[PDB]
């Protein structure tokens, strides 16, 4: 999800970009400003939102003993959904 | 506390006791403390000035012919007014044993050099001149070892810095590599590790 | 001012200066002493090379990481010129050539390529830039050299008015083509009276053209301490080289007096002392050795 | 107060140890700018021996100058044997280093330091 | 003999090869370090601590690293109590400045306390 | 304009309502070409001709000795007598009260959170502010 | 041109500020009443030596040690100050 800026430099996932009255932009002349162009946080929104009949879920990251450590999530709130505070997928009680 | 504990060796515990209080008994001129730790091992704090007829006796005693100087140290303790700890560590092989001697001394008192009881020191001590700046009187061929030929300060003192007061570039203008006062482009970043939670009852010291 | 740019640290390596400097000619004798000099204070250096990039291989230890910009260009394309200079605040140039060749003449080297360096340094908006003529420069001169670099330094003026032209008379040090030129001749004594400048002086002087503000539009004169005759410093020159290429238009400058511009300011005006040759002749020439000083005038 | 002596008893047997030390410097410091070829005059090697004499000129503790003369001469001892190189000779002249700003306003001007 | 009298003041600024400049301008603080008030522990306030004054730490042009020209600036020492952090700054010929060791004062505590029949100590919730 | 250094940014002393003076720390250097402040009236003394006598700040912590010799006393309420005299010096002009209400200029929390410079730039105390108006 | 403050440096426990003690419990107020434009900052501190600063005109200030005064002597030279005006 890479935007660019009015002076031609692609603006990274976490935001920076060189001002135009910046000198430091000149490392880039002759060569390339190196992004990653897989932005995480548009990439962990497409991830669906789980539906689970439980109150509270677990999650690990999928992998067992290959992802982070498991945690417990709360789906009490039916305003807001269920984050991993790990991986950020997501979860809500379907009831 | 059988698999994962450190088994505990009493029968060297016991030797090293009885051949401390022999060595404390001999030479009572110079020997302030003996202890011997857990894991076995005696420590002979003495005097400064005791350094050479302790270690011939160690060297030259029937009962303990420490005919090996294995390793010397000196330790920057600076909370202490004689902030240098110099430590002796000996080797005997006859009785397949090892015995700490240790001493003090400040920026100012020369210790003996023990070049004369153990030529193995010729270089270490020196390493503690280059290092420490503990001056050793009497000894053959002192002068720095280890650090370069300009260098300034000696390094393993603890009030000195981690990185120096200099560094080297070469310069093209004067074609020579020259020495500059330090800058980091990157800071060494100092960690505060320590937790605030005692952790070994057994050392807890008494307050105030 | 912008906040990258602001002067942080003590003035080491690892500082910033708050100086981008584009220095064209970089890989000559001034150019190597002046990235020095420049690469020492923590100053982003662009250095726009012709040749080999093998031969710019000794500007790479004289600042830190990411300081000196290597990039390429040429000095008929402007686009090149505005590649290099266009997030500088400071524009050096140091194009030159003692000889003309084949696809660069005197006239290519001294007024087309500092007239094209001005004028894309004018529209990009660089603060400063600093142009070197030589002391000599006439019109009326005898020799190519100095009426092509006369009438650069006309053009250079023309076009970017706050331009700091500097006038050097002869240059010595280790890399230079005045004492080396002497000692490796083994052409004759005549009238000349010269006073050479030193490098260092020079590269000091430079520095302190850039940090002064009161030296925009300015025309310096940097000129040695001594004036010597040109028998008795040849025979100086002989003398410390412990002894008993070339080009007609090169024997004319040899044989041009330094000429006397006492209305220019000088090193002095910048903070220099001058360096006089009877200090660094020695460290200049000891590679020639396989000494009473010269007389002044 | 009563302290164990490194060479001398007190600051007269410790000045005399001062007296030859300079001696020896000065009488060493021709061959050196010869052997090294060094850039430099004995008129301006001998001042740097002066400089770094007169430094430590305030030092009152026979103790102190006695480890300063013992310094000195291994100076001295790794500059006639060629151990120093023509850079370890020349570190004491700082040529490479930018001037330091001395009054208040230049110190002031260039940033935070005292 | 074998021992001088020197009443002289114990100075060994000329033999630590320290550079003037982080001699004479730097200010030596003294002190018990605070108890981090995030935790209860009292095992890091056993100590006394010798710091200097920050000097200047910039932005690296090229990572945005944290740049220094301060040799002194990791450099804490621990010392048992505070006249012996004295006598080692006064040693080095740092100008230094002491705070005193803050302790905890004596609290009176009850869990009756919480219960009073008449006194604002009650609590409302347990 | 002058740009100065704020409070984490010099050694400075400030002094509280019960009189004990107190010293900050550098714990960061001044952003830019700031400056300690009293670096920049020194200065400005010396461009003017008439240059203060001092140059560090231990000498500016003499002259404030000079002045008041509790303004180096760090962490001690100096005790302060004399409101016998105080009291008689007092009662000498009688100003009338006015028949306004002592009304604070801080009545709820909405007011607490931003008094000077530091507070009204800060993004933490605007949500503070925000959070506790609505 | 003329005086322009005083200060007054003593002590709260010290026998050495006690005629300063004694000049302010008994003859400030009438000093005060008498220069009502005039600042006599009087600063009471732990340990220090009594002390009369006295600031003139341009930033001049002259220096008078009132130890171990009498509260007669603290009068003499605090009128000595307050009729010189250098
Ligand atoms: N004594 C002296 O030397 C004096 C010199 N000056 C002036 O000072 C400047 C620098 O002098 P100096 O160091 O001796 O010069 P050099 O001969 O040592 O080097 C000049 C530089 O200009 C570059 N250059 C030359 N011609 C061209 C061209 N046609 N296109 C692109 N780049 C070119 C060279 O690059 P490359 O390496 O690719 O060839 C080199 O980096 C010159 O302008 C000279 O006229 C003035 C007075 C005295
Ligand atoms: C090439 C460069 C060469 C570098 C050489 C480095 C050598 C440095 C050696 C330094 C050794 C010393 O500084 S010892 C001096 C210490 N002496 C003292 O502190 C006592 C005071 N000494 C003096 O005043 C000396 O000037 C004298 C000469 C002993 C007496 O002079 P005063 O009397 O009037
Ligand atoms: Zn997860």
């Amino acid at each position: 999800g890479v935007r660019t800026s009015p002076t031609g430099e692609k603006v990274t996932h976490t935001g920076q970009v060189y001002d135009d009255e910046d000198y430091r932009r000149v490392r880039f002349v002759g060569r390339q400003k190196e992004v990653n162009e897989n932005f995480a946080i548009d990439l962990i929104a497409e991830q669906p939102v789980s539906q689970v009949g439980s109150r509270v879920i677990s999650c690990d990251g999928g992998g067992g003993a290959l992802g982070h450590p498991r945690v417990y999530i709360n789906l009490d709130k039916e305003t807001k959904t269920g984050t991993c505070g790990y991986c950020g997928l997501q979860f809500r009680q379907q009831h | 506390t059988r698999p994962t504990v450190r088994p505990r060796n009493d029968v060297a515990h016991k030797q090293l006791s009885a051949f401390g209080e022999y060595v404390a008994e001999i030479l009572p001129k110079y020997v302030q403390q003996v202890q011997v730790s857990c894991f076995s091992e005696l420590e002979i704090c003495i005097h400064p000035d005791g350094v050479i007829p302790v270690l011939t006796f160690l060297r030259d005693h029937s009962n303990a012919q420490f005919k090996s100087l294995a390793d010397l140290t000196a330790v920057d303790i600076p909370t202490r007014q004689n902030r240098f700890e110099i430590v002796y560590n000996l080797l005997s092989l006859r009785f397949n044993s090892r015995i700490r001697v240790k001493t003090y001394t400040d920026e100012l008192t020369p210790v003996e050099s023990s070049v004369s009881v153990y030529k193995a020191a010729n270089w270490y001590e020196r390493e503690i001149w280059d290092m420490f700046g503990v001056f050793f009187a009497n000894h053959p061929d002192l002068r720095r070892i280890l650090t370069d030929y300009g260098f300034e300060g000696h390094p393993f003192r603890k009030d000195f810095p981690l990185s120096g007061y200099v560094e080297l570039r070469y310069d093209d203008e004067v074609k020579r590599v020259v020495a500059e006062p330090v800058e980091l482009a990157q800071e060494f970043r100092k960690f505060d590790l320590n937790s605030p939670w005692e952790a070994f009852p057994a050392y807890r010291q008494p307050p105030e | 001012l912008h906040h990258a740019v602001i002067p942080h640290g003590k003035g080491g390596r690892s500082s910033v200066s708050g100086i981008v400097a584009t220095v064209f000619g970089a890989t000559g004798f001034l150019g190597r002493y002046l990235v020095n000099h420049l690469g020492r204070m923590g100053s982003q250096v662009i250095v726009p090379y012709r040749c080999e990039p093998y031969d710019t291989m000794h500007l790479r230890p004289m600042g830190d990481l990411g300081q000196i910009i290597f990039m390429d260009w040429n000095g008929r394309d402007k686009d090149s010129i505005r590649r290099a200079v266009e997030h500088s605040n400071v524009v050096i140039n140091l194009v030159g050539r003692e000889w003309e060749t084949k696809n660069f003449d005197f006239e290519d080297v001294f007024v087309k390529i500092p007239q094209a360096i001005a004028q894309v340094s004018k529209e990009a908006g660089v603060e400063k830039f600093i142009h070197i003529s030589h002391l000599n420069a006439d019109i009326k001169s005898s020799s190519k050299y100095l009426r092509n670099k006369a009438v650069g330094e006309k053009e250079v003026r023309e076009t970017f008015p706050e331009a700091t032209i500097i006038k050097p008379a002869d240059i010595f040090g280790r890399e230079d083509r005045f004492l080396n030129y002497f000692a490796n001749i083994r052409s004759l004594g005549k009238k000349t009276v010269k006073q050479p400048v030193y490098i260092v002086d020079v590269t000091k002087g430079i520095i302190n053209a850039i940090k002064d503000p009161d030296a925009r539009g300015k025309t310096f004169a940097f000129v040695g301490p001594n004036r010597y005759l040109l028998f008795d410093l040849v025979q100086y020159v002989f003398a410390v080289a412990h002894r008993p290429w070339t080009t007609r238009d090169k024997v004319e400058r040899i044989h041009t007096t330094d000429r006397t511009l006492p209305h220019l300011p000088g090193l002095e005006d910048l903070g220099v002392q001058a360096t006089p040759l009877e200090l660094k002749a020695i460290e200049v020439l000891r590679r020639h050795r396989t000494v009473q000083p010269a007389k002044t005038v | 107060t009563s302290v164990k002596p490194i060479f001398s008893r007190d600051m007269n047997e410790a000045k005399r140890r001062v007296r030859e030390l300079y001696r020896a410097w000065y009488r060493e410091v021709p061959n050196t700018v010869h052997l090294f070829q060094l850039d430099i005059s004995v008129k301006q090697g001998r001042d740097k021996v002066r400089e770094m004499f007169k430094k430590n000129a305030h030092v009152t503790d026979p103790r102190v100058v006695d480890l300063l003369v013992i310094k000195g001469k291994m100076e001295l001892e790794e500059t006639i044997n060629v151990w120093k190189q023509r850079t370890h000779v020349m570190r004491f002249f700082h040529e490479t280093e930018a001037p330091r700003p001395k009054d208040f306003l230049s110190k002031f001007y260039v940033g935070h330091d005292p | 003999t074998q021992l001088i009298t020197v009443d002289e003041k114990l100075d060994i600024t000329t033999l630590t090869g320290v550079p003037e400049e982080h001699i004479k301008t730097r200010k030596a603080r003294i002190f018990v370090p605070a108890r981090n008030n995030m935790q209860s522990g009292v095992n890091n306030t056993k100590k006394w601590k010798m710091e200097f004054d920050t000097r200047e730490r910039w932005e690296n042009p090229l990572m945005g690293w944290a740049s220094t020209a301060d040799p002194l600036s990791n450099l804490v020492l621990t010392f048992s109590t505070k006249e012996d952090a004295i006598a080692f700054a006064e040693k080095n010929g740092w100008s230094y400045d002491v705070e005193e060791r803050k302790v905890p004062k004596p609290k009176s505590k009850s869990y009756g306390a919480n219960f009073s029949w008449n006194k604002r100590t009650r609590v409302s919730t347990k | 304009i002058l740009p100065g250094a704020a409070y984490t940014e010099k050694s400075a002393t400030y002094v509280n309502t019960e009189g004990r003076a107190q010293q900050t720390k550098v714990a960061v250097m001044p952003p830019g070409l700031a400056r300690e402040d009293w670096k920049i009236i020194r200065a400005l003394s010396e461009i003017a001709g008439m240059t203060l006598p001092y140059d560090t700040l231990d000498q500016v912590r003499n002259r404030l000795e000079e002045v008041s010799p509790n303004l180096v006393r760090y962490d001690d309420v100096e005790g302060a007598n004399y409101f016998q005299q105080a009291s008689e010096l007092s009662k000498l002009v009688n100003q009338q009260l006015l028949a306004d209400p002592l009304v604070p200029p801080q009545l709820t929390i909405k007011d607490f959170y931003m008094t000077d410079s530091i507070s009204r730039a800060s993004q933490t105390m605007a949500k503070c502010v925000k959070a506790v108006t609505e | 041109l003329g005086l322009r403050e005083i200060r007054i440096h003593l002590c709260q426990r010290s026998p050495g500020s006690q005629g300063v003690r004694d000049f302010i419990e008994k003859r400030y107020v009438e000093l005060k009443k008498a220069n009502p434009d005039l600042p006599i900052l009087i600063r009471e501190c732990s340990d220090v030596q009594p002390k009369l600063w006295a600031r003139y005109a341009f930033g001049q200030e002259k220096n008078v040690s009132l130890n171990n005064f009498s509260a007669d002597q603290v009068t003499r030279a605090l009128e000595n100050v307050l009729s010189s005006k250098a």
